RNA sequence: GGAUGACCCCAGGCGGUAGGGGAGCGUUCCCGAUGCCGAUGAAGGCCGACCCGCGAGGGCGGCUGGAGGUAAGGGAAGUGC
RNA sequence: GUGGAGCCUGGGAGUGAGGGCGCGAGCGAUAACGUCCGCGUCCGAGCGCGGGAACAACCGAGACCGCCAGCUAAGGCCCCC
RNA sequence: CGUGAGGGAAAGGUGAAAAGAACCCCGGGAGGGGAGUGAAAUAGAGCCUGAAACCGUGGGCUUACAAGCAGUCACGGCCCCGCAGGGGUUGUGGCGUGCCUAUUGAAGCAUGAGCCGGCGACUCACGGUCGUGGGCGAGCUUAAGCCGUUGAGGCGGAGGC
């Protein structure tokens, strides 16, 4: 916001050299090299990417800790009901779920829990795969999945 | 007993008023009492107001004696100072400090 | 992200200070006046150790030169009387020996004299 | 009775019961060496040239550890050169038992 | 094991002629009994030599045409100041002095140095009233 | 003349070495003898108004 | 040696400016975190003759402080006067 | 002749003010702490260390750390020492 | 601040709550001392924390025949902590030419720095050329955009080597 103005005559004041107070070297100047605003994003080959969908499912299977599902018995949406479903499930969330179907009803009720991450069928990603503990997918799931690595 | 008195902010300098007090840091009541009464400085004015009222305190709010009094420990500390513009010649101002202190008298009481 | 000064700088002054308390004016009290006199202690210490044994050896040596002149000989030749007859006792010890002990000391002199 | 032993390139005198800390020998905790003698006195007075031949001190290494750290620091002027070494002396402190002789 | 370093000590006077004695040769030897590292505990800190005490010291001898071929010399910080006294002058003025001299240039120099001289008690004249030490006769 | 100066700050050590002398010094006083207070002698006593012995200053 | 830098034995090299290569310490921020430490005291400050590290450092203890801090392992920089 | 030798290909440099000394020459005056080449060396960068009274380059000698151990180098061995 | 166009500052925080200190005593007042509130008043309004330079009071060592880049090494004294160990200080001795910069060469009588604190200088994008960790291989790869999610990724073969 400053004024692009000599502060004093360059010889002879007897004190140093300036510029303006533009200059980084005043407190209150520009900073030097700066954050200026950018994109960190770039294009990971596809590849790349679908070998890393199939490592990561991959791993968790090879774990035991993956499990396909084919339709979730007593749950519409009703958080309670879910989480009594997962109970005859095997998961009473003492680890941590990664679950997957397009099924605004199931993965409602399976929303608020603290150890389940949501997610719908086309969005699986390796992040949120290694983020959590426990996969557990489910079938048409398995088909975008499956449709995928191809 | 100890019995203290404290003025501070004031408008003098430390280092002229010190010299009030070493000359008490020690005499008894009495003797400070005659001495900051001959002495010719300001500072005989500012301290001979803190002693004084010190030996208050002592007495009315400390159960303390008058002639067992004496000043055991007696320092003068430096307050923030008044800055000021004086101008000189050709337009430079330099600046005054008026300084600042802050005086304090301690009491003790004297067996013997 | 402002990865800000904040605290670094008044640890590391606040250590060479502490590095240097006991010195004069503000080689004690200013960090770069302490800083520049803690230079110096460095390599007059690193100089003063390698210094320090021959120091000690020049001590010895005249209390041994000392002793050998009680017994009517010269350093210089006393040690080499320890030396051709076979005695390795260092100096160190050779100059405990004569002070505390004449006789076991009078003994060397003797064999030194000899080995001559 | 003392003796004066060779132990680590330097020469100590050792009356037992003596504690005499030295550079750093390879003992277990425990067990006890024996050092040469180069010169027994008091009572008697043998010289080794240079050794004694026959007897020797017995001691106990009562263990190790490393020295009040030294800090060796080097530094050259006017061609921007520092250098900070951070020094602890391994050593074996020892527990004059006799001598022999 | 530690160096041997003296506990305190005593004040060993010791007693000297000087006549027919070449002036340096000896003065090397007052100022080493002077200092003190004659005596196997020596410590190159402390005080702790003899008390030397020179007697008949206007008798001494020097070699050569010194006796006015040498110089003293006595700048006084004022211009031209510079005081020149020859050997023989001296010698018939104050005689204590050559000696003396002699010495203190053979003694270290610093607050110790300094204290050592002032032990070396110099007489020109053979009595010297230190009898009251008992100073123990020395042949030199 | 070409202003001279200060050639380097002085020390606290020489600062104050210097001001060994500033050292204020006690009035110097003695009792009335009347009022026996104390005051600075060979003054009129300004407490009882009495000098060599006599009524002098209606204090 | 042994067995895939575990650690031991041996021999040797190790002054260094311009400058090249390496291995590390710390500061801010992010994932780790719906977590974990924390008024039985966070960060910060003031001591320490103790512990670890060659070192930059990091621990540990006491006083101060009075609501924050944040690991293993990684990431990103307005990163050290 | 296995050496912080060499050769090959790439990455990053810095340097392109040198100075003293010995020797061989030009210039100058069979002057210069002078100038310019050549061959060496040392300082530069070894203002670290012993000698030379002191003192970049002269003699001794190439400082990883510690030792209250030993032999030596130059140079010293009458006191300072 | 400048006639003017114009330049252009500094300066945030008590506490949970004002419960912001009645009344008393020295004081002309300022201020302080009791008392009273508060978890806390060296949170008392000049108010969180409260560094460093800088000024002072008190204490331990030391200092008036001494020569110094202020240190270092060694020994001794006194003082503290302790029970063959430490810490503090400094009497004597030995050694010793500040830092930075620039230079063939500086303690240098060549530069800069009163001191402290806090700001203060090798970056970002696109493009090259090497190296490197990975993916695929006579192949490799998408751009803009379309779809999806709002911290989910997919598509798109135009084009590029
Ligand atoms: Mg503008
Ligand atoms: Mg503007
Ligand atoms: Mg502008
Ligand atoms: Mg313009
Ligand atoms: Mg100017
Ligand atoms: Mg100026
Ligand atoms: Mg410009
Ligand atoms: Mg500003
Ligand atoms: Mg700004
Ligand atoms: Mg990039
Ligand atoms: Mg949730
Ligand atoms: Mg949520
Ligand atoms: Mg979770
Ligand atoms: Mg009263
Ligand atoms: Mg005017
Ligand atoms: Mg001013
Ligand atoms: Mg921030
Ligand atoms: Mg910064
Ligand atoms: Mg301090
Ligand atoms: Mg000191
Ligand atoms: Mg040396
Ligand atoms: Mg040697
Ligand atoms: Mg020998
Ligand atoms: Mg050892
Ligand atoms: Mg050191
Ligand atoms: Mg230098
Ligand atoms: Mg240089
Ligand atoms: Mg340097
Ligand atoms: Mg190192
Ligand atoms: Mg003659
Ligand atoms: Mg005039
Ligand atoms: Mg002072
Ligand atoms: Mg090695
Ligand atoms: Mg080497
Ligand atoms: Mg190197
Ligand atoms: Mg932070
Ligand atoms: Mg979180
Ligand atoms: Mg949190
Ligand atoms: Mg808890
Ligand atoms: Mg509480
Ligand atoms: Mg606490
Ligand atoms: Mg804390
Ligand atoms: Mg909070
Ligand atoms: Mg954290
Ligand atoms: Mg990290
Ligand atoms: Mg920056
Ligand atoms: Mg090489
Ligand atoms: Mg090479
Ligand atoms: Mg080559
Ligand atoms: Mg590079
Ligand atoms: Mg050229
Ligand atoms: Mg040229
Ligand atoms: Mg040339
Ligand atoms: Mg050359
Ligand atoms: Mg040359
Ligand atoms: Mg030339
Ligand atoms: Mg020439
Ligand atoms: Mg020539
Ligand atoms: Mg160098
Ligand atoms: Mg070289
Ligand atoms: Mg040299
Ligand atoms: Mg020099
Ligand atoms: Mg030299
Ligand atoms: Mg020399
Ligand atoms: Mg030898
Ligand atoms: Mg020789
Ligand atoms: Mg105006
Ligand atoms: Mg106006
Ligand atoms: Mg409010
Ligand atoms: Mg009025
Ligand atoms: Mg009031
Ligand atoms: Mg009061
Ligand atoms: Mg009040
Ligand atoms: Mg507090
Ligand atoms: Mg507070
Ligand atoms: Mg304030
Ligand atoms: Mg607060
Ligand atoms: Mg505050
Ligand atoms: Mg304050
Ligand atoms: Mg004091
Ligand atoms: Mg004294
Ligand atoms: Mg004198
Ligand atoms: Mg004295
Ligand atoms: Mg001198
Ligand atoms: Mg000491
Ligand atoms: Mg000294
Ligand atoms: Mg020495
Ligand atoms: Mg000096
Ligand atoms: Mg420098
Ligand atoms: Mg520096
Ligand atoms: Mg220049
Ligand atoms: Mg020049
Ligand atoms: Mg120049
Ligand atoms: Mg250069
Ligand atoms: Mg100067
Ligand atoms: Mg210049
Ligand atoms: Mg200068
Ligand atoms: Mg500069
Ligand atoms: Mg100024
Ligand atoms: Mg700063
Ligand atoms: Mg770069
Ligand atoms: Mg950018
Ligand atoms: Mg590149
Ligand atoms: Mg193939
Ligand atoms: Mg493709
Ligand atoms: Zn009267």
């Amino acid at each position: 916001a400053y004024s692009g103005r000599k502060i004093w005559p360059q010889k002879h004041t007897g004190r140093a050299r300036h510029g303006d107070i533009g200059a980084p070297i005043f407190v209150g100047g520009g900073v030097v090299f700066g954050p200026k605003p950018r994109d960190y994003s770039y294009t990971l080959p596809k590849k790349v990417r679908k070998k890393g969908l199939a490592m990561a499912v991959a791993d968790r299977a090879r774990e035991g800790k993956l499990l396909l599902v084919e339709a979730f018995a007593g749950v519409n949406g009703k958080t309670k009901e879910f989480l009594a479903w997962a109970k005859e499930a095997g998961l009473d969330g003492s680890e941590s779920v990664l679950l997957v179907t397009g099924n605004e009803l199931v993965r409602r009720a399976a929303r608020n829990l603290p150890w389940v991450v949501t997610l719908a069928p086309e969005g699986l990603n390796v992040y949120d795969i290694v983020r959590t503990e426990r996969l557990v997918m489910d079938l048409d799931a398995w088909e975008v999945f499956q449709n995928r690595i191809g | 007993m100890e019995a203290k008195a404290i003025a501070r902010y004031v408008r003098i300098s430390p280092r002229k008023v010190r010299l009030v007090v070493d000359l008490i840091r020690g005499k008894s009541l009495e003797e400070a009492r005659n001495i900051l009464r001959y002495t010719n400085k300001r500072g005989a004015y500012f301290v001979a107001k803190v002693l004084e009222s010190a030996a208050a305190n002592a007495v009315n709010n400390h159960d303390m004696l008058e002639d067992r009094l004496y000043v055991k420990a007696a320092y003068v500390d430096e307050g923030p100072a008044l800055k000021r513009v004086l101008p000189r010649a050709r337009g430079r101002a330099d600046i005054i400090k008026k300084r600042t202190s802050h005086i304090t008298v301690i009491l003790g009481e004297k067996h013997g | 992200p402002r990865a800000k000064t904040g605290v670094v700088r008044r640890r590391k002054h606040k250590k060479i200070l502490k590095l240097a308390k006991g010195y004069w004016g503000l080689r004690s009290k200013s960090f770069r006046k302490a800083r520049e006199t803690l230079f110096a202690a460095g390599n007059y210490a690193y100089a003063h150790r390698k210094r320090r044994k021959r120091d000690f050896r020049r001590l010895w040596i005249v209390r041994i030169n000392a002793a050998c002149r009680q017994h009517g000989l010269n350093y210089s030749t006393f040690i080499h009387g320890l030396k051709k007859a076979g005695i390795e006792v260092d100096r160190k010890n050779l100059a405990d020996l004569a002070v505390r002990e004449p006789q076991v000391f009078a003994e060397l002199v003797e064999r030194a004299k000899a080995a001559q | 009775m003392f003796a004066i032993v060779k132990t680590g390139g330097k020469q100590y005198r050792v009356e037992p019961g003596l504690k005499l800390r030295v550079e750093k020998l390879d003992a277990e905790p425990g067990a006890t060496v024996e050092l040469p003698v180069l010169l027994l006195g008091g009572e008697k007075t043998v010289v080794g040239t240079p050794v004694v031949e026959g007897a020797s001190v017995v001691a106990e290494v009562l263990g190790h550890g490393r020295g009040k750290k030294i800090l060796v620091s080097k530094f050259k002027a006017k061609v921007q050169y520092r250098r900070k070494k951070g020094h602890r002396q391994p050593y074996t402190e020892l527990l004059i038992k006799e001598i022999r002789g | 094991m530690k160096t041997y370093v003296p506990k305190q000590v005593e004040p060993r006077w010791v007693l000297i002629d000087a006549e027919g004695k070449t002036l340096g040769r000896l003065a090397t030897k007052i100022a080493t009994l002077l200092r003190g590292k004659h005596r196997p505990d020596w410590t190159p800190n402390v005080a702790m030599g003899d008390f030397v005490v020179v007697v008949n010291a206007d008798k001494i001898r020097v070699t050569g045409k010194k006796l006015e071929q040498k110089i003293y010399t006595r700048y006084s910080g004022y211009p031209g100041g510079l005081k020149k006294i020859p050997l023989e002058k001296m010698l018939a003025t104050h005689p204590e002095r050559v000696l003396e001299h002699a010495v203190k240039g053979m003694l270290p120099k610093g607050p110790l140095g300094r204290r050592l001289f002032k032990r070396l008690k110099v007489y020109a004249g053979p009595d010297h009233p230190h009898q009251a030490q008992r100073p123990e006769k020395l042949e030199v | 003349a070409k202003h001279p100066v200060p050639k380097k700050k002085t020390s606290k050590a020489r600062r104050d070495a210097r001001r060994s002398h500033h050292a204020l010094t006690p009035p110097t006083l003695v009792p009335c003898p009347e009022c026996k207070a104390m005051k600075p002698p060979h003054t009129v006593c300004p407490e009882c108004g009495y000098y060599a012995g006599r009524k002098v200053l209606e204090v």
